[PDB]
């Protein structure tokens, strides 16, 4: 239902 | 065939959602997958 953190965002 | 997620192809990182479901990432396109790229054969 949700989409997950970009690679960006997770690191 | 063989699958089990735990060990991922290059370029493939797998990290967990605060929802608690696992997520794949894939350092080359910048993508991000919750489906399983070992239960799927490539060829």
């Amino acid at each position: 239902t949700a989409p997950p953190p970009a690679y960006a965002t997770l690191g | 065939g063989s699958m089990e997620q735990g060990f991922l192809p290059k370029g493939w990182e797998v990290r967990h959602a605060p929802n608690g479901r696992p997520f794949f990432i894939d350092h080359n396109t910048k993508t991000t997958t919750w489906e399983d790229p070992r239960l799927k054969i490539p060829a």
